[PDB]
C-alpha cells in the first residue's frame, strides 16, 4: 500500500556455511510511507 | 488555462494511493501504435476547457 517496510536484525554466528539452525524474530526498523511499482532490484558492487 | 490536465485512455483501472506519470501513446485499436499515432492511437493526456 505504497509502504515500503524495511526491517533488520543482527545476529553475532559463527557456522561456516549454511543458515544456522535457529529461530529469532525480525523487528521492524524503518517504515517508508512511499508509493512506486518497483518489481526488480540490483545489490551494489565493492572493491 | 491548459495547466489541468488529465489521462482519458489506459489498459485498464488503477490500483489505490498511487500516481501514474505514464507520459506514452495510447493504442485506441488493433492497430499497433509503434511510437506513432496515425491511426487507433490518440494521446490519453488533454486538458481542460
Amino acid at each position: 500500500d505504497g509502504y515500503f517496510k524495511i526491517y533488520s536484525k543482527h545476529t553475532p554466528i559463527n557456522l561456516v556455511r549454511g543458515l544456522p539452525q535457529g529461530f529469532s524474530a525480525l523487528e521492524p526498523l524503518v517504515d517508508l510511507p512511499i508509493g512506486i511499482n518497483i518489481t526488480r532490484f540490483q545489490t551494489l558492487h565493492i572493491s | 488555462n491548459y495547466n489541468y490536465l488529465y489521462r482519458l485512455f489506459r489498459k485498464s483501472n488503477l490500483k489505490p494511493f498511487e500516481r501514474d506519470i505514464s507520459t506514452e501513446i495510447y493504442q485506441a485499436g488493433s492497430t499497433p501504435c509503434n511510437g506513432v499515432k496515425g491511426f487507433n492511437c490518440y494521446f490519453p493526456l488533454q486538458s481542460y476547457g
